[PDB]
């Protein structure tokens, strides 16, 4: 869950 | 000591300047006409909205519906970019990226709307709001005049903004205040509160010092500001309920998937 947020945070 | 708290303040300010293209400084220059720059296009009715489209068109984005819906959709594209900017800023807050990734998610998820309303106030006066990075100025009465429930959607944000803007914070103050909001140890579902509260404690000391130094004649600005932090949650809960209402009563629109992520399982 929160795939985009995870992506933004790990990016 | 005090010195370290000043270094934190300055580190946050520089990060803030990197993360958010349109500052409160730039916005206030535009709104007072103290800029050399061209005046923003005023949108005060449907006709003026239409004529301004080419000048407020962000990133050459074009619709593939009624005005109320199109306004809401444009507001969505801006909000998504605000979320991205706030995420980048958060990762500059010392210690934040060392937190459990699930807690980073939770902090952003509950914090971004509080910050968006804080930063929206920098773009508002009692008569309207700057849009498309200062290129347009949408009147408050025009937003009120939209059909329900859209007509009453932005009005809460204006009432907040008028009171908050009276504190006369600048970007260097806001940079720390925003970091304080993100590092809130009482967000639902946090796994490990302690290191969040440790960071917030430092941020809060940094904010108190900053306010003392930057507004020496403004007594109890720190305390006035902390009370607004508790009011922001209400504008957010209220806002979430309205979104819930429109998501049911308006099948002709839908939320960007990023905004879906944030709004779901929220209040
Ligand atoms: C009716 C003009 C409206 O513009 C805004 O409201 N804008 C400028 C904007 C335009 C396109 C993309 C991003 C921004 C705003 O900035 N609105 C706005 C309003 C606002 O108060 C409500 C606050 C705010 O931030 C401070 C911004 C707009 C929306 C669109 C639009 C463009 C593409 C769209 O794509 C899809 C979803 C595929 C579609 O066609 O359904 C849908 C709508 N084109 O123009
Ligand atoms: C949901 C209502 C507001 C959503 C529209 C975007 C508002 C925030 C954009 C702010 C851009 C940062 C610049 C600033 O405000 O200083």
């Amino acid at each position: 869950r929160h795939k985009i947020l995870h992506r933004l945070l790990q990016e | 000591e005090s010195a370290d708290l000043r270094a934190l303040a300055k580190h946050l300010y520089d990060s803030y300047i990197k993360s958010f293209p349109l500052t409160k400084a730039k916005a206030r220059a535009i709104l007072t006409g103290k800029t050399t720059d061209k005046s923003p296009f005023v949108i005060y009715d449907m006709n003026s909205l239409m004529m301004g489209e080419d000048k407020i068109k962000f990133k050459h984005i074009t619709p593939l519906k009624e005005v109320a819906i199109r306004i809401f959709q444009g507001c969505q594209f801006r909000s998504v970019e605000a979320v991205q900017e706030i995420t980048e800023y958060a990762k500059s807050i010392p210690g934040f990226v060392n937190l459990d990734l699930n807690d980073q998610v939770t902090l952003l998820k509950y914090g971004v709307h509080e910050i968006i309303y804080t930063m929206l106030a920098s773009l508002m006066n009692k008569d309207g709001v700057l849009i498309s990075e200062g290129q347009g100025f949408m009147t408050r009465e025009f937003l009120k005049s939209l059909r329900k429930p859209f007509g009453d959607f932005m009005e809460p944000k204006f009432e907040f903004a008028v009171k908050f803007n009276a504190l006369e914070l600048d970007d260097s103050d806001l940079a720390i205040f925003i970091a304080v909001i993100i590092l809130s140890g009482d967000r639902p579902g946090l796994l490990n509160v302690k290191p969040i509260e440790d960071i917030q404690d430092n941020l809060l000391q940094a904010l108190e010092l900053q306010l003392k130094l930057n507004h020496p004649e403004s007594s109890q600005l720190f305390a006035k500001l902390l009370q607004k932090m508790t009011d922001l949650r209400q504008i957010v809960t209220e806002h979430v309920q309205l979104l819930q209402v429109i998501k049911k009563t308006e099948t002709d629109m839908s939320l960007h998937p990023l905004l879906q992520e944030i709004y779901k399982d929220l209040y």
